[PDB]
Formats: C-alpha cells, structure tokens, sequence
DNA sequence: AGATATATCTACGTTTAACAGTGGCCTTATTAAATGACTTCTCCATGATCTAC
C-alpha cells in the first residue's frame, strides 16, 4: 500500500481509539440506571458530524472530540503525519473517513 | 430582419433556498455546483425563472394555456390543442405533447450566486415536547445576489407585441419558487445590462463578477469591459442600468471610454423605456 | 495554388447541456469521453454545428438545397437532385442520396470541453401536487468553454466566393443543437488561431489548455507557443484573435518571440476582416 | 515542502513542550502521596481553550500558556516564523492547531 | 517583507535584550552558590505583564522595563520605529506580543 | 595611555476548589420520465454463350 493509505488507515484508528475514550467517559459517569446511552451517543455523534456545514466548524468538532477522547496510541506513533493529513486534506474527505471509523468500532470483548 | 434581446440581471442581496435539490438527509440540501475559480456556487434553477414568468403572464390578463390553480395545487390546461396564434404561454415558452411542439422564444440559463456559498446552514424545530421524526430538521441558506443570462428571439414570437409582457414580467418576477415563507427573497433586479442586436452573435454572457468574497459590491467585471473597448460590443447596441450605473460613472476615464455613449440610464424604468421604445419602432408595433 | 483555411475556435463560459445522449432511467446524460490526462470531457458534436452552419446559410439569404421549416420542425429539399453549382449547402457540406455524392469542403471535429467533467447534475420536476411518471426528472450539465477544430478546402469549394459566407457563419454561429430553454449556451466565438496556408500540415489543432481544473482561464496551450518558436507553422500564415490575445500580450519577451510577428488583433471582427482581404486576394475575387 | 506546513508542525512540537513544561510544574507543585492532578489538568486545559471570544482572548490565554511551560527548545530554533505564525494567521486555526497539540502531546509520554 | 511585522520583529528583540540585560543584573546581584532566581523572575515578569488595566498601567510598566535592563542596541538603532509602534497599536496586542517575547528569549543563551 | 578588577540593593507570593450540560427529536408525501427513430447504396460467382481473329 501506499503512503495515503497508511496515513488513513491510522487516521481511522485514531478515531477509532477517540471513541474508545469517550464511550468509557460516558460509561464512567452514568453507570446509574439500566445501560448508559452508546447507542443514543453513536446517532448524535453521527448527526453533529453531518451537521458540520465548512471546514472551520467540521474540523473544530473533529479536534475536541479528539481531545475529549483522550491518551491516542495510534495517535501518539505518528505525529507529524496524521496532523498533516488533517491539515491538508479537504474536510469533506475527512467526514467521510471519520464516518467509516465510526461504522468501523469493533468493540472491546 | 431578425432581431434578438440579450440580458444578464442581477437580483438584490438577501438569503436564498431557492431551489432546494435532494434533501439528503435533514438538510434540504440548497443546489450548489463549480464555478468561476473552482469554488462552490449555489444555483437557482432556470425552469425556476421560466415558472414564473408563466405565473406572471397569468395574473395579469394575458391568456395562457397553463392556469395556475393556486388553491389545489394543480395545473389546468384550457385547451389540449396548443396554439401559439392565441395563448401567450404557448407562442413564448412553447411546448411538448409526446403536432408542432414550438420552439419557444425565451432562452434561460440557470443563475448561478455571485458569492461561493460556505455552509449557510440554519436549525429547524417544532415547538415543544412530543417530538417525533419531524420535530428536527435543517435548512440551507445564501446571503448573496443571483445572476442569469436570458435570450429571446423577437422575430420567433407569433405575436411580435409579446415581446413587451415579458420584459415587464422580468422587471416585475414574481416570487421565483423557493421557500418563501422561511427565506422570502425577492428576484427583481438591481442591475441591467441588455442588448438588442440584428445578429445573433451573443456576447454579454454572466458579465457581472465581482467575487471578493463575502460581499455585495457587484462590480461589473474586467472582460466585457475589455470587450467593450475593443471595438465589438458596439455601445449603441448596449444598454446597461441599474445601481451599477452608480459604480460605472465613479471610474476613471469613463467619459473617454466607448461605455459612455451606451445606453446608461440609473433608473431602471427610464431604460426600460426607452428599450421598449426602441423595440416597437424596430419591430413596427 | 491549394488554399486551405484550418482554425480552432474557442467558446464563452457558461452552462452546457448542448449534446445529451441516449438518456437512462431518470437522468438525461450528456455525452462525454476522455481527453487529455485521461479525464472525462463532454463532447458537442460536428454534425450539430455543421447543422447550424446550415442554418446560418438558410437564414441569410442564400439558396441552401436544405430547407428547415422552424414550425413544422421538418426538413424538405428544394430540388430531389443535389447541384453544388447552385446549392451552397450541396457545395459545402456535401451530400450522399443513396452525380450522386460531393467529397465536401468543409471538414470539421467534435467540440471537446476544455474544462474536465465532474459530473455536475440538475433536477427539474412538474410543478402541483398532481404528480405522475413524468413528474421529476434529472438533466446532467456542464460549465465549460468548448473547443473545436475544422478545416475546408478553398480549391474544393465549386464557387470561391462561398468561403466568405461560411467564415461569417463561423464568427456569426447560430445556435447549436441542446437545451436552450433551460441551458442557453451561446456558441460565439471569443478566441480564434486560424492559419491559410498553401501547404497542408496544420499544427493549430486543439492548442487551447486550462490554467486550473476548474477554472474559466483558457490559456494557450505550450506546444503551439513551442512549436511556433522552433521554426515551423510561419508566423506569416498564423491568425490569433480574441481574449488570448490579452494573456499573449502580457506574456514575458512577447516583444522578441516569433508570436510577435503574426496576426494578432484583441478585436475578432479586425482579425476576421483582414483574414477575408487576404483570402479575396488570393483567390480573386 | 510547503513550508507554512513545517511551521504548523513546529508550533505543534512547541505547544507539546510548553504542556510539558506545566506538567512537570503541576508535579513540582503537588506533595504527599495525592494523586498530582493531570486528567483534571488536562480536562481543564481543553475547557479553557473551547472558552474564548476572539482575538485578544485565546491570545493572551497561549501566550500565558506558553510563558507557562517555560524553556522550549522548539520555539528557541525559530523565532520569526512562530512568532508571525502566532500574530497572524486566524485565532480559530490556531485554535485546531493547539487542540491537536493536545490530542498529540500524549506520545511524547 | 511586511513593514509592520518589521516593526513586531524589532519589538520582540528589543524586548529580548533588555530582559537580557535584566537577568545579568540579577545575576550580578546574587553570590555564593544560591542558585540566582531566574525561573521565579520570569514568574514574576509574566504576572506583573498580566497585571493591567490599560493605557498609563503597563505602558509606564514597559518604558520600566526597558529602562531597567540596560542599553537597548536594537532600541538605539530603531528609536522611531520602536517608540511610533509602542504608542500606537492597542496595548493587549503589545502585551501579547511581549509574553511572546518572554518565550522567544531562550535562544539567546 | 594601556591593562585590569570591580560594581551594579529588593523581593515575593503570582490562587487555592468544584463543575466543562443536564432531554427530546436527526424529516415527515411524492414523483424514480414522459417519444420516435435501432442504415442508408454498391462492390456477386460461375458458367453458357457471343463474337473477333
């Protein structure tokens, strides 16, 4: 494979381990009641990024969710690279990678 | 002699949702494409402007085939038989039955927005509590101004005095469907620049550009105007108004420049006017 | 001798859908293929503007064997028998009835967008609620300069004084076949490199290229500059007109390149009329 | 290549250092066997940087930040170039650019 | 390039060398193995930068400044430029570009 | 005049804490083409027979 595909590749893990992150924030902080919402939390996660109308708007989600999800394996290994994949390539591009990873969360057995 | 009229108007700055395409999901998705340097412009369609110009002509008189029903939501047909002799809304628009099918006299092109649309998206709710799949949505706007290019045949019309209603419909365009009721954006136009010439060759194509970004300035350009000195386009058969007038007359050297002895008029009314004048003493009316 | 006249002519920019396919399902595709760097371009067809030239021939006066009834929509000949002595028409297009055929002087090429296809499309849909089969519908379009090369024999033609009227034609073009309702393409030239000369080798084909992907920019091409440095195409022979013109003239060292000594005029209708004494010279008329 | 790229990654690599530097001022801070707050820390840091109202705001607060993190070898190299990165440039970029540095601190450990 | 950010360039450096001429002070003040307070300058050098309240306050405090770390030869070739952008321009942005500044020192030594 | 050692006062403490949204929805209808065309001519192979030398 080529470069691109490696950097999307860890550009889908890194996602991925995002929300790892998040999903074991909210487990952590409503483990009150019968089941804390993942479901209800994977379709608005879906609806805020289809909300994202430009690039500015798309990208400041995608970087507080990255944020918010924590300590990145994937994203620690490569720096320089996945931060110059986000940089540079259109938005767009990066929704539709983001939305592949989202469809792609093995969960931890 | 053939005789045909050549325009690009521009309309007012406002939102638009005009021509909403597929609403893909929530988002009825405002129809957008390239253009000019390769950035998104929003579209209006031009069957959208053809529309209504047909909803212009029959409010006003002006026998059409087509009624609008306004109140059922339908089209009604007077007679099957199309005849141009007759009816305004077959001899300009013309038809398709699948007898003579027309031609029609109007040619419209899509407008297209003066500005690259961003995102422009805007939140839609219903009330409060009991909400079901219809309670969230979203809609796309565009504050910009539109523009399109229009030309008619004059000697193609059955009726050479049909020519008249339309420039009067363009001068006055009803609502341009789209979502009035959200983002009522009026189509009348603030900018002319017409041509009526004896031979088709039809420049003043989208002319006004202005890009600079996130603006309202609609300066007129840099090629027709280049084409304008150059010695084709000749000012005589030119005839430009609107509020760009205003923006014309604080250039340099434009009392030397071929523009000024086109026809410039600030006033809209008075050009169309004396474009009507010219017309049905060309055309023996 | 054996004059010949070969050009490439170049097109406004605006909306196309001048050359629809056979249609599928919904959506009514226009015609593409691939071009230069393998991307897919959309292609107007020869034979549409060689049916316009007919049509600009009809128009203006001349005999024309072919006759366009634009209320019928039906096409009807002026006499069974083709006589290219009389017939402008039979002299230049030729003619085949299955003498019985003419080789043909004018020779011309499919008109290739200059500008890549990215598959821009648009909805149209009857207007009311009552809604049938027919009520939406999908037409692909294009945004795009066309380009397209032809070449004619002056020794061919039966009479040769009947290259005058087709150079008019060509400056002066009718519309050519698509969608002029709702994508009116004006198909007048803004930018011409023709070449007369007595030899044959023409090197003037498709020399028009993009400065970006998607951008109305329409620079000339590399190897035409590069081919008329290097010795051939005589610069005495070369005829270059329109916007390029401009984009020639603010080019570096344009003062000492061989392009400086050829025919070049900002203006069309300057180029065209001294193009025309140099032909009414050379062939005595 | 594309050297206003190099110049992202950099400020990246200097934001990196900065919270570095405020990390092991944290630790010298904290004392007995408290857990030194970190996570709280970082939560704080995000939440800081999602509250800003342009220009003079969210400038202060990374010029503040990074005078916080102290000696930084990679703003020492290139001076000019950070510095006009930093008064130029829209405040919101920067904005991505340093939540990214925080989602790519973590590989440094 | 860029006049203004000319003038921002010659700011940063003036700036530079007179919290130069500062720390040899200090460092002249101080005997005997007490490591000299250095860190807890700069400390105080931020906080009482971000002590303001417009106009008079902080810009008496950088005339201060500049006079107490020395002979300025960067301020000694560029009077004009240097005393024109200080009274001009709002005084947050020249407090930014002063923290800015404070982190852009560390090259020197 | 050249070479050399010395002297230059503040300063410090520069926020400690707790939180970084809690809810509900993430399009409801309808239409998914309507027509007509689906090459156009000629260029045959072989043997019997006519006819000129």
């Amino acid at each position: 494979n080529s470069e691109e595909d490696k950097q999307y590749l860890i550009f889908i893990k890194v996602f991925q381990q995002a929300m790892k992150g998040n999903f074991a924030k909210i487990y952590a902080k409503t483990e009150e009641g019968k089941d804390p919402p993942i479901k209800k939390k994977v379709e608005r996660l879906r609806a805020e990024l289809n909300y994202c109308y430009d690039e500015l708007s798309f990208k400041e989600y995608l970087s507080d969710f990255l944020v918010r999800g924590g300590l990145n394996k994937y994203f620690n290994e490569h720096q320089e690279e996945i931060a110059l994949l986000i940089k540079k390539s259109p938005w767009q591009e990066i929704r539709i990678w983001s939305l592949l990873a989202i469809a792609s969360y093995k969960p931890k057995d | 002699p053939n005789y045909y009229l050549y325009g690009t108007v521009l309309t007012r700055y406002g939102l638009a949702s005009l021509n909403h395409d597929i609403r893909r999901g929530n988002k009825t998705i405002l129809q957008k494409g390239y253009w000019n340097n390769g950035k998104i412009h929003s579209f209006v369609g031009s069957s959208a402007i053809r529309w209504a110009l047909r909803f212009y002509l029959q409010k006003q008189g002006y026998l059409v085939n087509r009624v609008w029903d306004e109140e059922e939501h339908i089209n009604r047909l007077t007679s099957e038989d199309f005849d141009p002799e007759k009816f305004y809304d077959d001899d300009i628009f013309g038809f398709a039955l699948l007898p003579n099918q027309r031609m029609g006299a109007l040619g419209m092109n899509m407008a297209v927005s003066l500005t690259p649309y961003d995102g422009a998206v805007k939140l839609g709710a219903k009330s409060g509590r009991e909400k079901d799949s219809t309670s969230l949505h979203f809609t796309e706007y565009h504050a910009t101004r539109y523009q399109y290019y229009f030309g008619i045949d004059a000697t193609h019309l059955k009726d050479f005095s049909r020519i008249l209603p339309m420039i009067d419909g363009i001068m006055n365009l009803p609502k341009v469907g789209g979502s009035s009721n959200i983002f009522n954006y009026p189509f009348c136009p603030d900018s002319l620049v017409f041509q009526w010439t004896n031979h088709f060759a039809s420049y003043i194509s989208y002319c006004f550009e202005y890009c600079d970004p996130k603006s309202k300035e609609a300066k007129l350009s840099q090629e027709f105007i280049d084409e304008v000195e150059c010695g084709q386009i000749d000012p005589s058969k030119l005839w430009i108004g609107g509020t760009i007038v205003k923006d014309l007359q604080q250039l340099d050297n434009f009392e030397s420049s071929p523009l000024n002895k086109a026809h410039i008029y600030r006033n809209r009314n008075e050009m169309i006017e004396a474009l009507k004048t010219v017309i049905k003493r060309d055309l023996g009316l």
